[PDB]
RNA sequence: ACAGGUUUGGUCCUGGCCUUUCUAUUAAUUCUUAAUAAAAUUACACAUGCAAGUAUCCGCGCCCCGGUGAGAAUGCCCUCCAGAUCUUAAAGAUCAAAAGGAGCAGGUAUCAAGCACACCUAUAACGGUAGCUCAUAACGCCUUGCUCAACCACACCCCCACGGGAAACAGCAGUGAUAAAAAUUAAGCCAUGAACGAAAGUUUGACUAAGUUAUAUUAAUUAGAGUUGGUAAAUCUCGUGCCAGCCACCGCGGUCAUACGAUUAACCCAAAUUAAUAGAUCCACGGCGUAAAGAGUGUUUAAGAAAAAAAAUCACAAUAGAGUUAAAUUA
RNA sequence: UACACAACCAUGCAAGAAGAGACAAGUCGUAACAAGGUAAGCAUACUGGAAAGUGUGCUUGGAUUACC
């Protein structure tokens, strides 16, 4: 439909099932649903691993390349499953909270064994 | 959209020119726009409180206007600095002001609207822009007997790598497509970050009308 | 080359209709439609304003209309490019001699 | 290419419809002068009658 | 018909459904107005259990009460539906057993 | 079909079985022709058959034909470009009206082949969502992955239920 | 449609109604637990709670999500795009208003005429032409969201919203009235989307995870409903006696009722079974002497077929005028 | 600022008028079905409690039984 504003972006539009999620990964309108029109499909994210363990995710990055050089921007689940696949670098928020759950590691760590003397 | 039998809608049309008319002539005067309840922290005109951040700074420090209005010739070509600017950035950063336009209809003549020239970072723009966030209660003045000793700033070069190695898929990409047209060259693929240079958080960003080229 | 036409006859060929208005031309545009149903072809008209500087086609003649590139009213979006046949004075485009329906005017054996 | 193509193919047919309507146009001489000495017939025998 | 007056009149279209007495709906409450009993067409013969009822659409409509047996009287509310008796002309309503005043048949004790 | 003449060419597969498709610059086929004489008898034929065929395949390009109107049967065929192709045809069968047209002005076959390999790129065998546009609609029926709760039950441990009353205790 | 029942003493043909199939709401009877999907009477009026915040002030967002289908035959599809937004030096990308049109697009012609709906000059003023749409359906009337990754329209009403009624849940929950129609006045932003901020981060009745509901499917922890004359699977004994009553159509009941009510038995479904109402499907590429249909006749317009060649015109009561009377009858 | 302003229509009620149809047993005739006892019917006009009768043309959806 007709938008006063909003910009492209390249998004996760959560169609999926009930405890079961799985993520269209698509470039739609920001001012658009979640689940409503797009413009272009890019990938597919599925959060739950399969019989082999392996979370699968999907790319398409001749069009992701292509709209981020048209103007798309990206959101963070997005920004985090690039920097996991190696096409865009590691994010801050990534690195601090790996830094923050070796911290958690360390204090409890230390808990359990300052707990059984 | 084009139909042959579409109603003239008159009154939609008359009402857009009376709220332009009392856009301009019920037009709130920024004395009263920008006035604020120091004890609750809330502006009297809209109704919205300011954030917790900001209740040390409206009753410690004053705004550019306040201290402006003591002026002979309300700072023409003075410096005037920010309390945040004086606190995160070493450098010398300040505003030469070319042209000040209080407002008349303030009781104590503390709101108005000015020009001056930004030097932020010991970096001077040669164009004149809008000084930006006026209401602040962040400007400090300095004296006369300082404008050269706070000017001073040493010209240091940078240490930003000019060249950054790619990330590793976006790498193997151009190994591998480089590869199939036939250039053994094995020399390792940089990313530019000459044109990537983005000014800070602080920067303050122009109010004046872009014009498209 | 900045010159375009929103509509989609860009070149359409039809009958002349009426030419009492002055300086414009009623031409008749016929397409071919598929029924539905029928899986048939019929002959679908349509009125077509075109403008005529000159005021030369008559009632009755398959004249040509190319988009013009600015609506000159909200009903003449069409000029008259040529005349294709003139009604009773008919010119063969294959032999370039005058024809009365199936029959020569003046046959193409004799050159002089 | 193609449109002097067209223009050749119907120049070719153009000259074989030259040769054709010149024989017809013989054909049309031989009923002409078939019809000449019928009404030639049917005209004096009127003219005896109404003399 | 030939194809010309095939192409001028259309393909058929089936027409909508009429509404019948019960306007679309599949079920009433309507109020009994008078409880009285009517007879069959020539060849059956008895003593149908009829009743007036003034719908819930305003409409007064007559109605059939099934089963052996009934207590029903004035200002009794009651839902009717759909279900034509073939044996009374006119009666196209029927009142449904097991409702607010209209009870299930009771057996013969 | 079972009225007219010719009910076989009242069909859709009559009407897609014409391999004609004219150029982008072709807009207006105008087609001469004459009820009477031997000779208009290939132009005849070809109104009363590959007309159709041709129509159903260029459905914006405007046909016209007129009869009894010149003594010789002839195409004229109005581009974009304003270009007017005539085309003479006084003895030649119908099959040879299609072969020319298509000689002077259509598609060849890798023409046509590009078209439909382009049109083949839009429906991508990876994406997901509804049965008209997709192959798949819910990630679950893809054979490795977790199957569809509407089909199968998911386990105790992995509800959220379950987890909301592991982080109640 | 693979069809079947039904017109008549009987047969054939034409022809309507009903049955057999699937789906949705409501009602009745019955009912055990889970998972998934969906929650649907109301554009009638709302008590109460929450649903837009972020931020070193400025600013940016604040029917965007979500809700509804009242109006509009609205519209589907296709060109051109002003304008708004994101990153850049320009240029690019998204939404795309308005302007239109190849084509398509509910019923009704017992809506047949509309009544100014058109054109040229050169300027954005005067003037002159007498036009324009329409049986290929104009102009009217009635009904309705829809062609669905979605689109269109509305936001209390006066089509609009300056102004006037007048104090607005067609946001999430809930309440009155109404109706055959009956979800919690509940927990969180952990995941995604959106808004803000440079950012850690915050908000979000969107959403997520739950609660209720046989509306639907599946698994079992569960067994009741309908029917038993033909269509159409399946009945034994009693009571009534054209009464009570039953039926979708045919129809059954007046003294041995496999058709009513009860019992036995049997058949088909089954946590569902029937009833009602809506649907999907279903009329004519068939016919016109006797069943409905060849319009009382000829000519012409629009429109259509000219697909291979031939022909036009002769006794007798056509018709329109003027004149006359053999037989009979009569003043 | 100068004019028409419920004129035009839609939804219900209505003193009343008229028609059609259904409803197993009423009164008065016998119109049609058999040359239905005057052969039927069409258009039209008049008349009559009623079916109906008659006049002028028309049709056989009637016969004239066929060396009569
Ligand atoms: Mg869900
Ligand atoms: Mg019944
Ligand atoms: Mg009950
Ligand atoms: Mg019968
Ligand atoms: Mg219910
Ligand atoms: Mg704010
Ligand atoms: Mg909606
Ligand atoms: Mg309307
Ligand atoms: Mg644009
Ligand atoms: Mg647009
Ligand atoms: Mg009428
Ligand atoms: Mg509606
Ligand atoms: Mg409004
Ligand atoms: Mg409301
Ligand atoms: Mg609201
Ligand atoms: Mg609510
Ligand atoms: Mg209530
Ligand atoms: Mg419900
Ligand atoms: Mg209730
Ligand atoms: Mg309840
Ligand atoms: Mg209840
Ligand atoms: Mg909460
Ligand atoms: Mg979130
Ligand atoms: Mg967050
Ligand atoms: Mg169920
Ligand atoms: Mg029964
Ligand atoms: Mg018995
Ligand atoms: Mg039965
Ligand atoms: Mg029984
Ligand atoms: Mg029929
Ligand atoms: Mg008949
Ligand atoms: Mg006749
Ligand atoms: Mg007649
Ligand atoms: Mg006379
Ligand atoms: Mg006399
Ligand atoms: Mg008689
Ligand atoms: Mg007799
Ligand atoms: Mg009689
Ligand atoms: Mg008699
Ligand atoms: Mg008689
Ligand atoms: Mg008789
Ligand atoms: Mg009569
Ligand atoms: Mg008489
Ligand atoms: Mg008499
Ligand atoms: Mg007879
Ligand atoms: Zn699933």
């Amino acid at each position: 439909r007709a938008y006063r504003g909003g910009h492209l972006t390249i998004r996760l539009a959560l169609g999926g099932c009930t405890n079961r999620p799985f993520y269209r990964i698509v470039a739609a309108h920001s001012k658009c649903p979640r689940d409503g029109r797009f413009v272009e499909q890019l990938g597919s994210y599925d959060p739950l691993p399969n019989s082999h363990g392996e979370k699968l995710v999907a790319l398409n990055f001749d069009r992701i390349r292509h709209w981020i050089g048209c103007g798309a921007h990206l959101s963070k689940p997005v920004e985090k499953l690039l920097g996991l696949s190696g096409f865009y670098p590691l994010h801050p928020m990534m690195i601090t909270n790996a830094e923050r759950l070796r911290r958690k590691r360390a204090r409890e760590v230390l808990l359990a064994s300052q707990k059984t003397d | 959209m084009a139909r042959k039998k579409v109603r003239p809608r008159l009154i939609a049309e008359l009402a857009r020119r009376v709220r332009a008319l009392r856009e301009q002539r019920e037009r709130p005067r920024d004395s009263q726009r920008y006035a604020l309840d120091y004890e609750t922290m809330m502006r009297p005109h809209s109704g919205n409180r300011l954030p917790m951040r900001a209740w040390a700074d409206v009753r410690h420090e004053s705004r550019l206007l306040q201290l402006l209005n003591r002026l002979p010739l309300f700072g023409l070509g003075r410096l005037v600095t920010r309390k945040s600017w004086l606190w995160q950035h070493d450098e010398p950063c300040y505003w030469r002001l070319t042209r000040v336009r209080p407002d008349y209809a303030a009781e104590n003549l503390d709101h108005g609207k000015a020009w001056g020239i930004l030097t932020f970072k010991g970096k001077t723009e040669s164009e004149a822009r809008e000084i930006e966030q006026v209401m602040y209660h962040d400007w400090r003045l300095v004296p006369k007997h300082e404008e050269e000793a706070f000017t001073a700033f040493t010209l240091v070069p940078e240490d930003t790598p000019l060249s950054v190695p790619y990330p590793p898929l976006l790498r193997a990409m151009i190994l591998a497509q480089r590869q199939k047209y036939g250039d053994t060259s094995t020399e390792e693929p940089m990313l530019n970050l000459e044109r990537a240079r983005i000014d800070p958080w602080d920067y303050p960003a122009k109010l004046e009308a872009k014009t498209k080229t | 080359s900045i010159a375009r036409s929103s509509v989609h006859a860009k070149w359409v060929v039809g009958k002349v209709i009426g030419t009492a208005m002055q300086k414009t031309a009623k031409v008749r545009v016929t397409r071919l439609v598929l029924d539905p149903y029928l899986l048939k072809y019929f002959n679908k008209r349509k009125t077509y304003f075109a403008h005529d500087a000159l005021q030369q086609c008559t009632v009755g003649d398959i004249v040509l209309l190319k988009a013009l590139p600015v609506p000159r009213t909200k009903h003449v979006k069409h000029e008259l490019a040529e005349i294709i046949f003139k009604v009773g004075q008919v010119i063969d485009p294959v032999t370039g001699k005058p024809c009365a329906g199936t029959t020569y005017l003046e046959s193409p054996i004799s050159p002089e | 290419e193609l449109m002097a193509w067209n223009q050749a193919e119907n120049q070719r047919l153009h000259e074989l419809r030259l040769a054709r309507l010149r024989q017809e146009a013989l054909e049309q001489e031989r009923r002409q002068a078939e019809e000449a000495v019928l009404q030639a017939r049917e005209a004096q025998a009127w003219a005896q009658l109404k003399e | 018909a030939t194809l010309n007056q095939m192409h001028r009149l259309g393909p058929p279209k089936h027409p909508p459904g009429k509404m019948g007495p019960t306007a679309g709906r599949p079920q009433l409450k309507g109020v009994v107005l008078r409880t009285f009993i009517r007879k069959p067409k020539k060849p059956n013969s008895a003593n149908r259990k009829c009743c007036r009822v003034r719908l819930s659409t305003g409409r007064e409509a007559v109605c059939f009460i099934p089963g052996e047996g009934h207590s029903l009287q004035e200002h009794h509310v009651v839902l009717v539906q759909g279900g034509r008796t073939q044996d009374l002309p006119g009666v196209k309503l029927t009142v449904v057993r097991g409702k607010y005043d209209c009870g299930h048949v009771q057996k013969k004790k | 079909p079972m009225k007219g003449r010719f009910p076989i060419r009242r069909t859709l597969q009559y009407l897609g079985q014409g391999d004609v498709v004219f150029k982008d610059s072709v807009k207006v086929m105008t087609v001469n022709y004459n009820t009477h004489g031997e000779l208009g008898e290939g132009a005849r034929k070809f109104v009363f058959f590959n007309i159709p065929q041709i129509q159903y395949k260029n459905p914006w390009v405007q046909i016209t034909m007129f009869k009894n109107m010149t003594p010789s049967p002839f195409l004229r065929f109005y581009l974009d470009s304003g270009e007017q192709v005539l085309v003479d045809v006084e003895s030649k069968s119908n099959k040879e009206i299609v072969e020319h047209i298509r000689k002077i002005l259509g598609k060849n076959e890798e023409t046509l082949e590009k078209e439909e390999q382009e049109k083949k790129q839009l429906s991508h065998p990876a994406h997901f969502g509804p049965r008209k546009y997709c192959l798949r609609e819910c990630m679950c029926e893809v054979e490795g992955q977790v199957p569809c709760p509407g089909l199968v039950p998911l386990p105790k441990e992995m509800t959220g239920k379950y987890k909301a009353a592991l982080k109640a205790t």
